[PDB]
């Protein structure tokens, strides 16, 4: 029965705030539909 | 078997069920109040993951010592306010205690209604300072 420990930082831009909760039926289920986009950081190299 | 449910001090937000069918699809929840006091619970037998994320924007927190960057720009054809052509120049330096730095990525967001100069980007490329350029979704990425 755990609460959610959320605290928006001070000096925050008004209107830009969203609280999301993600649930998965399997432990390794989240990295399935986002395989092309595991990370928002851009690509461009061989290791990337 | 899993049944999960979220509560606030005013009511129950969500009541979801996880079973053999509901195993590979992700469940999305969005809190209507961003500063509330919520509590989740999962009941049943098995193993599950819970993720809680907060998304916001901050106004360029350049107040502490960090990987030093100083960005500015100049105009050349300034006319009646808005200038048709802009010239962006940035300065980068490293101030950490590490031995030596690795490859770095610089991202510049376009100033609202503008677009990249492809000849300028390719001139930067053929000059030997940036090994890769990229432009997409009004962000220009240079890989140093
Ligand atoms: C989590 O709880 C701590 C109290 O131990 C609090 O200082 C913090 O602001 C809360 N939120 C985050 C995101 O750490
Ligand atoms: C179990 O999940 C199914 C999915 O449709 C649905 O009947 C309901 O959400 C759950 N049933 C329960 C908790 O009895
Ligand atoms: C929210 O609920 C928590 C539960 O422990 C408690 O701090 C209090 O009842 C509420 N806090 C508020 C309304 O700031
Ligand atoms: C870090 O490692 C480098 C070797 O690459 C060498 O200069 C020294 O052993 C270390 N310290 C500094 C300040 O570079």
């Amino acid at each position: 029965e755990m609460p959610i420990n959320l605290t928006l930082p001070e000096n925050i831009v008004q209107g830009s705030a969203s609280a999301f909760v993600t649930f998965v039926g399997d432990v390794l289920g989240l990295p399935l539909s986002n395989l092309q986009n595991l990370l928002q950081m851009p690509y461009g190299c061989g290791e990337q | 078997h899993h049944n999960v449910f979220l509560r606030s001090e005013y009511g129950d937000v969500g009541q979801l069920n996880l079973s053999e069918h509901n195993r590979l699809v992700v469940q999305r929840l969005q809190l209507p109040e961003v500063s509330g006091n919520y509590s989740i619970s999962i009941n049943g037998t098995g193993c599950c993951l819970v993720q809680s994320t907060i998304r916001y924007n901050i106004p360029v927190p350049k107040e502490n010592s960090a990987f030093y960057v100083a960005a500015d720009s100049v105009s050349k054809n300034c006319l009646n306010g808005v200038a048709y052509t802009i010239t962006i120049t940035v300065s980068v330096s490293y101030r950490g205690l590490r031995n030596e730095t690795n490859m770095v990525i610089i991202d510049i967001q376009m100033l609202s209604g503008y677009q990249a100069d492809y000849p300028s980007l390719r001139q930067l490329e053929n000059s030997q300072q940036v090994s890769k350029t990229e432009e997409q979704d009004n962000h220009v990425f240079l890989y140093l």
